[PDB]
């Protein structure tokens, strides 16, 4: 009927528990508070949040990001005006998180971005090649050309990479060409000694503390003014270098071309 | 407004010259008639020339004033593919592009010994959404599939 083509309009193509979960969290989240620290705003620490500190404060940086579910991009467009209660709880719906429970941030920041796209130009091309099926590029557009999971480093996103083919051969496939307004690269936490003597390449990354095995705990860190400001959930605090765990990598615009 | 024909052989419109993404063509046509956009095969009527991927839309069509062809291809012949767990261990399955990326989990799920919810699966650097079919991803035989932990923080 009617109700439901709105419904499916509004919230795209979801599971039927999703409506119920969508408005118990947007009551169970309603006390949260979004803080400002250092001028910019920051989840404050409850319930077991600070998965969407990170979450919330990556996105945040992400320029000329667009939501393609219509209650998606008006909860986001009320967070930027300051009300941010809609989104965490649509975000926690559809990310299946649960009130309370502690959750992976970069399972959830990959999740949010696939229901979105880029209002702007982006894009990858990758050569593929295998020596008994040849060659082809692969040219990708878009938001999905801003984003990688497995590697954490820009040299390893352009480095050979190698699989197999459907022949039953090997095949590899390798960045040739690649433009955008931005790059997220996210992995496993991976220790890292972030130094700001010299300023990084990449501009904001997220840290995963504690043993991998056990429940841990998210902080959101910026490179600014010469430092690193470490947002943990509705405080900063401010250091030169840092042992850490990285997990989520946010670099810059890139404009790279291999001959 | 547009229109899309089928073999049914019924038909019906795609209600906008809006949004305008051939793939949202695809996903207006799958929440609309619940057919994976990997399987949908557009042709416009009747120079069954079946399009190019760039933007919305002409090149050859454009305005509520026209019409294009769909047909669905069934195929879900099975294939084998690879997962690769968190160690680094990559073990056979067989699959169908038809079936959903929470199917691939059970199978998964079940080889590894991890709750199905307990992790999730990337495709070369792309994150597989649990409620879309494998053919989505452009799977083909013997890709092989990243299993990733779900940490909690
Ligand atoms: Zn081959």
């Amino acid at each position: 009927n009617d109700e439901t083509k709105a419904l499916k309009e509004l919230y795209g193509p979801v599971d039927p528990t999703f409506l119920h979960r969508f408005y118990s969290l947007k009551a169970a989240v309603h006390g949260w508070k979004m803080v400002v620290c250092d001028k910019v705003r920051s989840l404050k620490l409850s319930d077991n949040n600070c998965y969407l500190n990170a979450v919330i404060m990556t996105l945040d940086l992400l320029k000329d990001i667009k939501f393609v579910i219509p209650a998606l991009q008006h909860a986001f467009m009320k967070h930027k005006g300051g009300d941010s209660t809609d989104f965490i709880a649509l975000i926690m719906a559809y990310g299946n998180c649960t009130f309370g429970a502690p959750d992976d941030a970069s399972r959830l920041l990959h999740t949010v971005l696939a229901k979105a796209e880029l209002c702007c130009s982006a894009r990858m091309v990758w050569r593929e090649w295998c020596n008994v099926c040849g060659i082809k590029d692969v040219v990708l557009q878009g938001l999905k050309a801003c984003c990688y999971v497995g590697v954490q480093t820009v040299e390893d996103l352009r480095a050979r990479m190698t699989y197999v083919c459907q022949c039953g051969g090997e095949r590899h496939r390798q960045l040739v060409e690649h433009t955008t307004p931005w790059l997220l690269l996210s992995g496993t936490p991976n220790e890292k000694l972030v130094t700001t003597s010299t300023a990084p390449d990449f501009v904001a990354f997220n840290v995963f503390q504690g043993i991998e095995t056990a429940v841990g705990h998210y902080v959101h860190a910026r490179l600014k003014g010469g430092l690193i400001l470490k947002f943990d959930s509705g405080t900063v605090s401010k250091t030169s270098d840092w042992k850490c765990k990285v997990t989520d990598v946010l670099f810059p615009g890139q404009k790279y071309s291999s001959d | 407004d547009l229109t899309v024909k089928m073999l049914a052989g019924n038909e019906f419109q795609v209600s906008l010259s809006s949004s305008m993404s051939v793939s949202e063509l695809k996903a207006q046509i799958t929440q609309k008639i619940g057919v994976h956009a990997f399987q949908q095969r557009l042709a416009v009527h009747p120079s069954g020339v079946a399009l190019q991927d760039r933007v919305p839309l002409a090149s050859q069509g454009l305005g509520p004033g026209s019409t294009v062809l769909l047909v669905v291809d069934k195929s879900d012949e099975p294939l084998s593919i690879l997962v690769r767990n968190n160690k680094g261990r990559s073990s056979t399955y067989e699959v169908r592009l038809t079936q959903t990326v929470a199917h691939l989990k059970q199978q998964v799920s079940g080889l590894e010994g991890v709750q199905d919810d307990l992790f999730w699966l990337t495709f070369e650097g792309k994150p597989l959404e649990d409620q879309l079919p494998l053919g989505e991803y452009g799977l083909k035989p013997l890709s092989t599939v990243f299993m990733n932990l779900r940490l909690r923080g």
